[PDB]
């Protein structure tokens, strides 16, 4: 449950890069 | 030499500029300093001696400030 | 032992807060 | 302890280990101590740098105390999330994000007398499909005049650029007229109220749309990493997470003396305490003294 | 809350609306006859209009006791709510143990029987890995650091693209 | 026949189940406020968890929940700010009293929902004849503390508060709302204060009116301060701090009320000093120095250090347009003392930043011999919202507490300062403001 | 055009952060994996160590090629010219030496581990993507 501690700043303002949908649900239906 | 500043100089700002410009000459050479204005400098002066440049502008100081703190945080 | 507190259990644990301090106590004394 | 500038930032904050240090500091000051004089020094580069690295210490534990509204119905959980982020920015020393990013624009482009460079120096702070949309009308106007459009305000080429920039701005979905009517204002306050009640409507819609975009991105990242995790066998999963836990413990206690490492190990001991106090009585949750 | 509030014994709840606990007060001039009765137990005291405004002096300030964080608990709650959605479609899986008998073994093609036993092993792999609920607390620690780095912005924690584009239209369509 | 822990155990068993609706959790919250259950916080946590977990809300149960959260002194920003969805969705379904309780309890918690406050403000200013003035004061308190500076509902409230006769707590809530808004219209406030003649039933109304007339700076009333003289036991220490601060700001010479309030707040401080914020401790140092009523030997030094801490923290988190204003007023102060060239101006403004005797930082500290003159600027957050735009009471307090340290405070308002066209006019204004308080400079 | 002098002789980043990284001829990375962390600058032209700095070359360096390890053996600290015509297997002997150093580096302690550097002078740029593909495939 540990996360690596980071000390960094984001200088830019970006859309948060939504990831595409994984193909697990139709694979399990297959 | 030619001097680039951000603002048109005052006559106390001018005589103090020659107090610091004389230390970039290694003799008793009293210079024939002219003036020039470009406000992309964030204040300060750039002395162009026609063979060497002394960039004591704040706009380069804030860039060397950013380049100094961007390398310590990559090591620290 | 058990039943610590409430103001000690309100602390978010694995936020950073101290690599920020490890930088800023080694940057501001080094950049001044 | 605190260097007396951290304790000045922690007064307005309401996170736990900042309020604990504030209460311990004033408990020390009550029992016969002297408050140190603040440094009236450290010119504005150092002041902005330590302001940044001190507001980070108010943002970073405050972000971890704000619940994400993942998978919720309506807009009011997103409004709660954005309200918590706004109050965290207020407690951290930031102003309104409109004010703050306009200050960022005015700081980064104080010298840019060309519209090309005011578009190519705020490129990190605006969306790329709006920077492209403004470079489109920039190239259209500078092809109309065959002269550079200057960042003056009263050059007529700048107004012939702004007449189409306002068109692409209202085509983007944002009312530029209400934004300009708020940030300039009028004389009578009943018309200032009438433009503020539309600017704040746009502003609320904009920050909740951006908070919902961040929430949808977190939801997609969680769904992707779960569907990458649900395709594995259980033994691979257990040995992967055990190796990651071992690596993150090793990276903590190989470097001792640093305050973050001892805080990390105090936090893993506190997680073990939480697990023990939940295993003592699972119907009562963790044991909280009161 | 703020310092002072202005509520109590004025436009107050006079009755209860559930059956699991029923309530009745007495809307008199100054005081109140409160009658609370939740199921079997019943209590009654008297409170005044100057006693409900003394209630909001010292604030409660409810706060959450989480294992790691409230952020981490929210991400783990979403991982659990997605794992329930995957478990719900591993719940409509067709029963293969009703076709394990030798009257189904010896009637079937050998490769199709191998496929059937591998399909049962595949369901057992999927069902053992969808109910490993102790791995969500280490999965949610991978969504935390990139998100928290996105909130450590130099502008603001709550800055977005739409707010920045609106303020850039304010910055550009004014002079200088 | 009568046992309060019995019904408390029945309630905590009621909200421990998983199929809890909105109506029984509303009734449990109401039953927790009617029985003074401040000492048991986990039951309040259970009822707020099961209140935030409910999906469908009607008007009455949501109004009872929000009334219960407001009255019971409980706040949790997540579950209260998440209740604004049911509030917005039921807004054509609410009655004026229900809408008033909802907007009052959501504004008093600081919920940032501008759609809710706009859609409530429109239906208040459209249909205001059916709204009782306490309900208008409730919606005004909600829009005021919600972060909206809505002057349409403020004017429509002032019309009703001048046309109708209101109660004590209605006028006190309206005064608190106007003090948060910072409007200070004379014809509204003097119409509001004709109702403090019957004597207040609760000291929260008198303390809120005290803080409101202190921050708006009208003057003391001799009727509110009698209520604070008699009913100074009905207040929290954090409440009596705000009361004494708004008394000392508003020119109250009645030092026995300051005695009665400091005898409340000082045993709470010497018992546990961590109970109050340092903003309240700064306000207590203000109320101690302006009224002159003596604090104990450990409390006065503590609040004197805490005022320096609070003023310096308000200097570190400065609005950053106030920073430009302070730099501009310091530059005009350098020009006013004689500086025709820029290094002289820079060397003066780097020298004007001396340290206060408690440990604070003063931006413009001028010294000639033994006399000290401070120049303070008040940009926009410390001015009233109306077209006079005078400085608020907090900087009158700052001037009166720096004058006790020896600094003749010359205040520079920003509706006066940078509306001037050039810098020599600003230097003229700064020098004429210094000579008003100190002709020796 | 104005030419500014930097005041410094040509130097490259050296250190353990250069491991795993594809750099160009000046130390700047070209692998697209961000900037070089955990490195320090040092000059490219250092004077070679003298007589008393030397030691007799005694411990072997195994190339994994049994013709080289049997007949033409290498010691640690040796200069061995791989000379031949084109397309005869000079690069194959060099890459086999690097891959064998990776294979030997797993069964020795920390002290006697060999860290390889491959300098590609004037090669085709698609050839040295095949080599980083082969080195990331083998683990070298
Ligand atoms: N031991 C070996 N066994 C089989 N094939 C080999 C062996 N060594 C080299 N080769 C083959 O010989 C070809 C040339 O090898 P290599 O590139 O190492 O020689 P080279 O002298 O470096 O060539 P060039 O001068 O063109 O760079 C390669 O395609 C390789 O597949
Ligand atoms: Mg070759």
């Amino acid at each position: 449950y540990l996360a690596p501690l980071r000390s960094d700043f984001t200088e830019e303002i970006t859309a948060p890069k939504v990831a595409s949908a994984s193909n697990l649900v139709n694979e399990w239906n297959n | 030499c030619t001097v680039i500043t951000a603002e048109p100089l005052d006559k106390l700002e001018r005589v103090e500029l020659t107090k610091k410009a004389e230390k970039f000459v290694d003799a008793g050479f009293k210079l024939v300093m002219q003036e020039k204005i470009d406000k992309k400098l964030l204040g300060g002066f750039v002395i162009e001696f026609s063979d060497r440049r002394v960039d004591m502008s704040t706009a380069k100081k804030v860039e060397e400030f950013n380049n100094f703190v961007n390398k310590l945080v990559l090591s620290i | 032992a058990d039943a610590k507190a409430l103001d000690e259990l309100r602390k978010p644990k694995f936020s950073s807060k101290y690599l920020i301090q490890h930088v800023s106590q080694k940057l501001i004394p080094a950049v001044k | 302890a605190v260097s007396k500038k951290e304790v000045l930032y922690f007064l307005s904050s309401k996170d736990a280990e900042s309020s604990t240090a504030v209460k311990s500091y004033l408990k020390s000051l009550y029992a016969g101590a002297q408050v140190e004089a603040t440094e009236t020094d450290a010119s504005e580069l150092i002041a902005q740098l330590e302001k940044k690295y001190l507001s980070a210490q108010v943002v970073e534990p405050g972000v971890h105390n704000i619940a994400l509204p993942l998978g919720e119905s309506g807009s009011a959980p997103v409004k709660r999330y954005a309200a918590e982020l706004f109050n965290l920015g207020a407690q951290a020393g930031f102003e309104c994000p409109f004010i703050e990013v306009s200050k960022k624009f005015g700081q980064e482009t104080a010298t840019s007398e060309t519209v090309k460079d005011v578009l190519n120096k705020t490129k990190s702070y605006v969306s790329a499909d709006y920077n492209a949309a403004l470079n489109e009308v920039l190239s259209s106007v500078e092809a109309e005049i065959n002269g550079p459009v200057l960042f003056d305000g009263k050059t007529e080429g700048f107004k012939k650029f702004a007449a189409k920039a306002k068109a692409v701005a209202v085509s983007r979905g944002l009312p530029a007229d209400t934004i300009l009517a708020y940030c300039a204002g009028s004389a009578n306050e009943d018309a200032a109220d009438k433009v503020s009640k539309e600017f704040f409507t746009w502003f609320e819609s904009a920050y909740t749309a951006d908070a919902a975009a961040e929430v949808k991105a977190i939801e997609a990242e969680a769904a992707s990493i779960l569907d990458r995790h649900l395709a594995k066998p259980v033994a691979q999963i257990r040995k992967e997470q055990a190796s990651a836990y071992a690596s993150l413990l090793k990276r903590a206690e190989t470097a001792k003396g640093a305050k973050w490492a001892e805080k990390y190990l105090e936090d893993v001991k506190a997680v073990q305490w939480f697990d023990a106090s939940v295993a003592e009585a699972p119907a009562s949750g963790p044991k909280v003294a009161a | 809350l703020t310092t002072f509030t202005f509520s109590g014994l004025q436009d107050a709840p006079v009755a209860a609306l559930s059956g699991s606990i029923k309530l009745n007060v007495a809307a008199k001039a100054g005081k109140a006859e409160v009658t609370v009765a939740a199921g079997a137990a019943k209590a009654a005291t008297q409170v005044s209009a100057a006693a409900l405004r003394k209630l909001s002096g010292s604030k409660i300030s409810l706060a959450e006791v989480a294992r790691i964080s409230v952020l981490h608990s929210s991400i783990q709650n979403y991982l659990l709510s997605l794992s329930n959605e995957r478990y719900q479609l591993l719940s409509q899986w067709p029963d293969f143990t009703t076709m394990y008998g030798k009257d189904f073994y010896y009637r079937a093609h050998p490769e199709d029987l191998k496929k059937f036993y591998d399909a049962a092993d595949e369901y057992y792999k999927l069902y053992e890995t969808v109910t490993e609920f102790d791995s969500l607390s280490a999965l949610a620690s991978q969504v935390v650091p990139n998100y928290a780095a996105r909130r450590r912005s130099t502008v603001h924690p709550a800055i977005g693209s739409t707010v920045a584009d609106g303020a850039f239209t304010n910055f550009l369509l004014s002079k200088q | 026949e009568n046992d309060v822990p019995a019904i408390l155990k029945e309630i905590d068993s009621l909200v421990s189940r998983e199929a809890v609706s909105a109506k029984e959790v509303s009734d449990a919250a109401v039953a927790l406020t009617y029985l003074q259950v401040k000492a048991n916080r986990r039951l309040w946590g259970k009822v707020l968890e099961k209140a935030g977990a409910a999906q469908d809300y009607d008007a009455a149960s949501l109004t009872n929940l929000l009334w219960a959260i407001n009255t019971g002194g409980v706040e949790h920003f997540k579950t209260v700010a998440e209740l604004a969805g049911p509030a917005v969705s039921l807004l054509p379904s609410l009655s004026p009293v229900q809408l008033s309780i909802v907007v009052e309890a959501l504004g008093g918690a600081g919920v940032k929902n501008y759609e809710l406050y706009n859609k409530a403000s429109a239906v208040v200013v459209s249909k205001i004849g059916e709204f009782k003035p306490a309900e208008i004061a409730r919606v005004l308190y909600g829009v005021a503390f919600g972060g909206v500076n809505d002057v349409a509902l403020a004017k429509a409230a002032g019309k009703v508060f001048a046309s109708t006769e209101v109660d004590s707590r209605t006028a006190a809530q309206a005064l608190y709302a106007l003090a948060k808004l910072g409007r200070a219209d004379k014809a509204t406030v003097d119409a509001l204060l004709k109702s403090f003649k019957k004597g207040t039933e609760s000291a929260s109304d008198a303390a809120a009116a005290s803080f409101a007339l202190g921050s708006l700076s009208f003057k003391a009333e001799k009727a509110i301060v009698d209520a604070l003289k008699a009913s100074a036991g009905d207040l929290a220490p954090a409440q009596a701090v705000e009361a004494a601060y708004g008394l000392a700001l508003s020119g109250a010479t009645d030092a026995e009320a300051f005695k009665a309030l400091f005898g409340v707040v000082a045993p709470a401080i010497e018992k546990a000093p961590d109970a109050l914020e340092v903003s309240s401790l700064a306000q207590l140092h203000v109320a101690s120095t302006i009224s002159g009523a003596k604090l104990p030997a450990a409390v006065g030094s503590f609040v004197a250090k805490a005022f320096g801490l609070a003023a310096d923290a308000a200097r570190l988190k400065r609005s950053s347009a106030e920073s430009a204003l302070v730099a501009d007023v310091a530059a005009a102060t350098a020009v006013a003392f004689g500086a025709q060239y820029r290094p002289e101006v820079a060397s003066a403004v780097a020298s004007y930043v001396k340290t206060a005797p408690d440990g604070s930082v003063l931006d413009i500290a001028i010294t000639k011999g033994d006399a000290k003159v401070l120049v303070q600027a008040v940009p926009s957050s410390l001015l009233t919202s109306t077209t006079p735009a005078k400085p608020l009471g907090h900087v009158a307090a700052y001037s009166k507490v720096r004058e006790a340290q020896g600094y003749a405070v010359a205040v520079v308002p920003a509706n006066e300062f940078e509306a001037l066209p050039d810098q020599k006019a600003k230097a003229q204004y700064v020098l004429a403001a210094i000579k008003k308080v100190a002709p020796s400079f | 055009d104005l030419v500014y002098r930097t005041g410094q002789i040509v130097n490259v980043p050296i250190g353990p952060g250069t491991l795993g990284r594809v750099t160009d001829g000046l130390g700047q990375p070209i692998d697209g994996k961000g900037p070089l962390t955990n490195v320090r600058s040092s000059l490219v032209e250092v004077k070679a160590p003298g007589i008393i700095a030397r030691q007799s070359v005694r411990e072997p360096l195994f190339t994994g090629v049994k013709a080289v390890d049997a007949l033409v053996p290498i010691g640690r600290g040796q200069r061995e010219l791989i000379i031949g015509d084109r397309q005869t297997g000079k690069t194959a002997v060099a890459i086999d030496a690097i891959i064998h150093q990776k294979n030997c580096n797993e069964q020795v302690p920390k002290a006697q581990r060999v860290y390889c550097v491959y300098v590609a002078v004037g090669q085709k740029r698609s050839t040295v993507a095949q080599l980083v593909k082969l080195f990331t495939q083998t683990g070298a």
